[PDB]
């Protein structure tokens, strides 16, 4: 077998040839409708039964709507024609808020909407906007004009939402407090003083209504507010509004500093970073009770604090990882982990629990004593884990029939080791602690006797609840809605399941296709965004029907399409995905690109794309031609391209995510070489004497994993934004993963591949390092540590930094030259003839 | 958490 | 001609050539005894004249002398015997000193000297430390132990100076204040409570006794107060002591932020560094007055100011350049530039200036009218320049014989254009302007009358005053010593001439050695610490006689060994000064090391290392196998090594320095290219075709210009820690060089490579970067910035960091991995075989 | 001023 050899093209050419490549992507990369909403015509006479409301790019990201016929004619294929629901007319907040989001787009992000009225409110640029439809008023058959939302306050308004309880109210965030907005009144309050503006960081680590660094980066909670959703009525004729929030205190965390991207300033911001090991920021819930009388005008507004404090009540929490109210409004929620995040709590908390904040210390006492011993925290469900818990957004709450009992859906893993529904009735008792007797409770005095614990679904697959994947409930016919991995680990499907007497899990969404589903609310209705290895991704609508015998069982017919396949692009050769039997037990799943124009008797060079990394997979059915179309552009020059989700990474249960707890980079590379040395018996065409491997973040991290414990296998690696030292990173991420340092001395030092710098290779033109300058959130420092040990330990490295950049390619240019340098690279030193003749 | 953002198109 | 291709060695044979090469210099590397003073026995029975201090590395570096004799055996030669004075026993604030002062050395850098008493003052770590010897105590016959100056300050105390009207009293600075401390008595006292050590630099930016940094990085100023030299009696038999002190307030300037060294921090300094256009501090003189009482104890300390503001009294000035007192200590001296560095002014300062501060206005306004009119600031001295000013040590003040007239010589360049000593007297008028009138002083109210001018030394060469280079003056013979250029622009040599009658330049050095002299206080010897190209430094006293016919004829004859040269190392093959006529007139010298074991029909690579920037010569009689030791190396592998002096380096006179004012960077590759292929015709095995340009801070610059502007010439280039961008550099260099931005747009602009990113090649393996990540002089951003538009621009590069180093190399295993680097990145794409096939 | 130090030796 003959080793082939790539094209030799020079740096001018190969910028060429990927512009030219890219070129035929103009049409495409405009990314599909999302954050649908349905709602009822209500008119006997007209032909329409539904319209839906969404945000897609026509260019910037805007609010659109379609209508549903009551009727379609099955002969033919209705595509539905998007009416633009607008007229047509970067802060550092905004910036960081779209790197913890990891938004990509331009415009429209999100939007409120009230039921009762119509009105949609939504944040586009430094404005906060509202128009109306669907409500009273009726349907426009035209662009509405969005309604600015005026404001006295000089900086950015982050994080709008409007009361359900009055739409004519709305609450934002300015300078880490809450405000409160009529829409109609223009009257405008504050109701937090906790943070000074004008103050620096180093004095005021206070805030309000916001979700800090962790929780954003970690737990995908971006907000720290919330409204309840019904209004307590005066004798007055007016009401009394209130808003559940989250406040902290980031004095004892930690002060980073990151490189401002004002180069020319030189100068640095500072962050507060809980970097593992070191103090969390310091929450608590607090409340704002706002008096409205008659006409919609503020009479008061009382801030309110628990009644004792929030270490005492809730004993052990660290993060507050969701919260909200139930939907009577009886009950605050919030859901509950400890720092090690093997404990969850479900906790609902009374309005009661809240007392009027005092300085005087006489006031306080007689407050205090005036609030039953009876209003106590109600523990509703608490479950433990030897692995970690992942946090998800399901969380459904029942209307509460009995006084005392709580009936509510919500999924885990901690009983099978697969996320499973599993419905749940819980007595609410009258505590055993009583606060009159002037002790601390004890650990376990708040919890409430589980009455009903009935699963749902079961199997070894799971339930999806994270990403927009969630569970609509029909309380009308008892069933549940959900996405799951039940006919494949490689498909996402659409599934549905009775929650009183369980037992027929019924798949709605077609095979060979993933699935991305959102339900109506009425759940007559839903929509698939799909996709395949070979077909672009597709959104279409399914009307769901019963047939008359069995109302339980559900199926569905095709209506309309939303968004068409462009279809298969000739340049794309998709990738082949494979399977093998790993020697621990578990199959590992992976995709082969094959080199285009593949001659017999000759092998060759081969990219290894990695990630490997927790809560994401690589592997499955889904069009791979938009993200991963340089992995094509690879095999087109000649690079045979192997990924492998190896053990660790999600959709096949919770054993098998933690296969590396307290392990992470070491049995990775075990999982790749593997799977790579199984193709290569497979297949004459792999060249195993020219392995590169290359990946972000925690692909990179691995990358470097890889050179270090495997240097006979791969010759290159091409490390992007990599954590070289663990006790940098965050407390959130890393604790779940490798626990607490002290306890885990050795996990930690063989991680971080900055304590084993003797131990990468004394050849050059094999390690190459890319990283953003201005990076958040794996801190260049990762980088610029690990070259330190490098130097002293005569070790050679190649580096390119982006400096625009922080962990995200957003500047096109930076993206350009990031390929451009990369083919180069592995072109010099893999790929080519002369590559060959530099060992 | 240790993942990388490509959205920067042309 | 067929091309030689270098021997390819991979990275780990390398590391080894360099360890053993470097290996045979444990020996060498041991600098140079310095710091010379000379202290006459006065015994006329002893057998010894003299005796030398002097400080030199044994490890540490500390104080040693040794005994100079009446007579000496003129058979054989005499080593002096080293005998240690001393007995066997970094903040941040020395490690930037430390930068500031270019200090590579560790243990004692300077010391005091009180003549009167012995009392030696020297700082040595964070101890201050004092010794007596050769006052009326005597001489010892072994080792004194270094008695520590107690204190309660907390902090590092930075710049000890003896009082020389009190050998008990010293002072020094702490935190950014003035303190004194008495060595016998340990009375100790704060005398400026300026700075406030507790708070942030943000707010608090004043200092006292300190020069700024622009002081330091640009004029080589590293002190900011200055000891009055007698002390005023008082009708108690105590007295008066005084202290000159600059005051600085930097609020204005701008704050740039550097990584902190605790790379595990991830945090970053503060440092106010006022780049070009913006402010510079804000400075002004004050004064202490001590009242000591009979027997060394404060009875108080008067602070006062000058009696009208700084910007009033001395109009015009930006820079106090050099500042201290006449030996009689009636007047205050000080040297003045203005902030485009093209006027100078000598300015005495009588203390009656200075008024005692009072926050009472009343108090205030009657000791304002109480000083007379007449007293008022003296110009006598001013020169004005096309080019520019360049500060420089030599200012000598006679004793003042009539009441109204000061006698003084100064050197300047603003007359001839080059460097001469002057004879000046200058008629202390009364001042035409009146403080009573209540007026401000017109420009030229200020100024003496110059009664007389003598030029005592003139033609085409320069006397030196730079890095130890100044005067000794024999007021009794009336000669004075100097050190010039005027046997040649290669070699510096001492020199003697009457101030009186001046005629008769003798030359005292002996040719074919450049040298370094100190002259004896007593006129009657001097030593001199030479070298040249082949024989390695050599340090030797030398006795000064008159023939008894002509006292001003002075000639003198080799009396001991200091240090003996350790001879020529084998390995070391030195390189061939070169010349040639440029077609701008001027001869441009260089230095030509040819490979080792030059075969004849074979032409080979070419390193051109360069530095080609104001300020500096590196093409002279000196040897050069310590500090460019690796060019050697280089020829040694085969490769030609070239350095030009072109226009703009030093010891040419100011027309030639003068050349780039104002077009930094676009005149000095035309020199280089020019003097490369003079020597290219001139010799056979010069490959043109395979040129490499390397060099360090603006040799980087260079390199940078030279790839950008003649990428036909230069194959490759290496730019350390370059300057990419001029309005980033600080005021006193880049003003002085290229003026205020606005009055150069076009300089600045064509001047900085990172606005003309798109003009380097788009071809990799040509431009390599290398950056200190913790550069406070040549800010990291330089080398970010330029990224930034080399990736922009589409353009490649290679970028190597060292992220425990600043504006220099100190670490040492930075040192060999840069060495290591260089080797193979110069192999690999100019010198070997595979070099030639990559392109 | 533009001037490098190489004063770490070995
Ligand atoms: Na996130
Ligand atoms: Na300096």
């Amino acid at each position: 077998l003959e080793p082939f050899y790539v094209e030799r093209y020079s740096w001018s050419q190969l910028k060429k040839l990927l512009a030219d490549t890219r070129k035929y992507h103009g049409y495409m990369m405009a990314k599909a409708p999302h954050d649908f909403m349905f709602v009822k015509r209500n008119d006997p006479d007209g032909p329409h039964s539904d319209r839906i409301y969404y945000l897609a790019m026509s260019r910037e990201n805007t609010l659109f709507y379609s209508e549903i016929p009551k009727t379609i004619n099955r002969a033919a294929v209705l595509m539905l024609s998007w009416k633009p629901l607008l007229d047509l007319f970067y802060s550092r907040e905004e910036e960081l808020l779209r790197e913890r989001k990891r938004i990509g787009t331009v415009g429209i992000a999100s939007y409120d909407y009230h039921q009762g009225s119509g009105t949609f409110l939504f944040q586009a640029g430094s404005g906060i906007y509202h128009v109306k439809d669907g409500g009273p008023q009726g349907f426009t058959q035209q662009p509405l004009r969005p309604n600015l939302v005026e404001t006295s306050c000089p900086n950015i308004r982050m994080d709008p939402k409007l009361c359900p309880a009055d739409p004519d109210w709305i609450a934002f965030i300015h300078s880490n407090d809450i405000w409160i907005s009529n829409i109609v009144t223009r009257e405008e309050r504050r109701l937090t003083y906790v943070h000074n503006e004008l103050a620096n960081m180093e004095e005021d680590a206070r805030s309000a209504g916001v979700a800090t660094f962790v929780l954003q980066e970690e737990f995908d909670r971006y907000s720290g507010y919330w409204w309840c959703p019904k209004a307590e009525t005066t004798p007055s004729g007016g009401k009394i509004l209130r808003i559940l929030y989250e406040e902290n205190d980031e004095s004892e965390v930690e002060i980073i500093h990151v490189t401002s991207p004002m180069l020319e300033t030189r100068r640095a911001d500072s962050f507060r970073y809980p970097k593992t090991g070191t103090a969390n920021p310091k929450v608590t819930f607090k409340m704002s009770e706002i008096m409205i009388d008659a006409e919609g005008r503020i009479i008061d507004v009382i801030d309110k604090e628990l009644i004792q404090p929030f270490e005492i009540l809730f004993e052990g929490v660290e993060y507050i990882a969701r919260a909200g109210w139930t939907p009577e409004g009886k009950y605050a929620w919030s859901i509950l982990l400890d720092r090690s995040q093997t404990r969850l709590q479900i906790v609902l908390i009374s309005p009661e629990l809240f007392i009027p904040v005092e300085d005087d210390v006489m006031e306080r006492q007689r407050l205090i004593e005036s609030v039953p011993d009876s209003v106590t925290p109600l523990i509703i469900y608490e479950e433990t884990t030897d692995i970690w818990i992942n946090i998800h957004d399901i969380f459904h709450v029942f209307p509460q029939s009995h006084e005392e009992e709580i009936e509510f859906i919500f999924a885990s893993e901690c009983k099978t080791g697969f996320r499973h529904l599993y419905k749940i009735t819980s007595i609410l008792k009258e505590s055993k602690y009583k606060r009159s007797s002037g002790g601390l409770p004890a650990p376990s005095d708040f919890k409430c006797p589980i009455k009903e614990e009935i699963a749902i679904t079961s199997g070894e697959w799971e339930v999806l609840g994270r990403h927009g994947s969630n569970i609509q409930v029909d309380e009308v016919r008892r069933l549940v809605y959900f996405e799951g991995t039940k006919d494949s680990p490689l498909e996402h499907h659409l599934y549905v399941v009775s929650y009183v007497n369980p037992g027929e899990v019924t798949r709605l969404t077609d095979r060979g296709y993933s699935h991305s589903c959102c339900i109506s609310q009425h759940c007559d209705f839903f929509i698939s965004k799909y996709s395949n290895q070979k077909n672009p991704h597709c959104v279409s609508l399914y009307k769901l029907s019963s047939p008359e015998d069995d109302p339980t069982c559900k199926t569905k017919e095709f209506w309309a399409t939303i968004l068409d396949s462009a279809g298969p692009l000739p340049d794309y050769t998709p990738p082949e995905i494979f399977s093998f039997e790993s020697t621990t037990g578990f199959t590992l799943y992976g995709m082969l690109y094959k080199p285009h124009d593949l001659q017999p008797g000759k092998k060759y060079p081969t990219v290894l794309f990695i990630y490997g990394g927790p809560q994401v997979q690589l592997v499955n059915n889904r069009f791979k031609g938009v993200k991963y179309f340089r992995l094509n552009t690879l095999a087109s020059l000649g690079y045979v391209v192997v990924v492998i989700d190896n053990r660790g990474s999600c959709h096949r249960g919770l054993k098998f995510e933690g296969a590396f707890k307290y392990k992470m980079g070491q049995i990775e590379i075990d999982d790749q070489v593997e799977g790579l040395q199984y193709l290569a018996s497979r297949y004459d065409f792999i060249d195993l004497d020219r392995v590169g491997i290359h990946g972000w973040s925690y692909g990179g991290y691995l990358s470097l994993m890889a050179l270090m414990q495997r240097s006979d296998i791969f010759r290159v690696a091409i490390a992007g934004a990599p954590v070289t030292l663990w006790i940098f990173y965050d407390t959130g991420y890393t604790e779940r993963y490798m626990g607490h340092p002290d306890q885990n001395e050795q996990g930690y030092y063989l991680g971080s591949v900055a304590m084993q710098a003797e131990k990468f290779p004394s050849e050059p033109n094999r390690l190459l390092l890319l990283h953003g300058f201005l990076d958040e959130n794996v801190h260049f420092a990762h980088t610029s540590i690990l070259l330190s040990f490098l130097v002293r330990a005569g070790k050679p490295y190649d580096l390119q930094i982006y400096p625009q950049e922080r962990h995200s390619i957003r500047v096109p240019e930076s993206g350009e030259h990031y390929e451009l340098h990369l083919l180069h690279y592995l072109q010099e030193n893999l790929g080519s003839r002369i590559a060959a003749l530099k060992v | 958490s240790l993942r990388f953002l490509f959205e920067g198109q042309r």
